[PDB]
């Protein structure tokens, strides 16, 4: 079949759930 | 042991709720774990373990130093079998590459020849 898209981690600007 | 994180880095969750690593001294974030570089093999053909194989022993004689055992072929000897399997494996390719340079160099020879050999029958 087709694998799922390449996703990128959140940018470093910006908000994180730590 | 297992290692702790490098100083100034954190792990975060996404929506998802996979963790990813964030790198505040360069300002950036990541999908690997940082110390995944000493953890985890660099290549398909990498091994991070250099362990004896099945039936080898490291021996320490005090007269001689390290020497190792072969239990396979009840032989023992001094140098370490890993280092000689690395050294004769790249004497292998090593020169297995220097007959490919000399088989070209032959070939790219040969029609040279045909070359050079019509070139002399002017001087007659």
């Amino acid at each position: 079949d087709r694998p799922p898209p390449y996703v990128a981690p959140p940018s470093y600007e910006g908000p994180h759930r730590t | 042991f297992e290692l702790p994180l490098p100083e100034g880095w954190e792990e975060a969750r996404d929506f998802d709720g996979k963790v990813y690593y964030i790198d505040h001294r360069n300002r950036t974030t990541s999908w690997i774990d940082p110390r995944d570089r000493y953890t985890k093999p660099l290549t398909f053909a990498d091994c991070i373990s250099d362990e004896l194989p099945l039936g080898w022993e490291e021996a320490y004689d005090p007269q001689v130093g390290d020497y190792f055992i072969d239990h396979n072929t009840k032989t023992t000897q001094i140098e370490d079998p890993r280092v000689q399997w690395r050294r004769e494996q790249e004497h292998m390719l090593k020169d297995y590459l220097v007959v490919a340079q000399e088989a070209l160099s032959a070939q790219k020879e040969i029609y040279q020849v045909k070359q050079q050999r019509l070139e002399l029958a002017q001087q007659e």
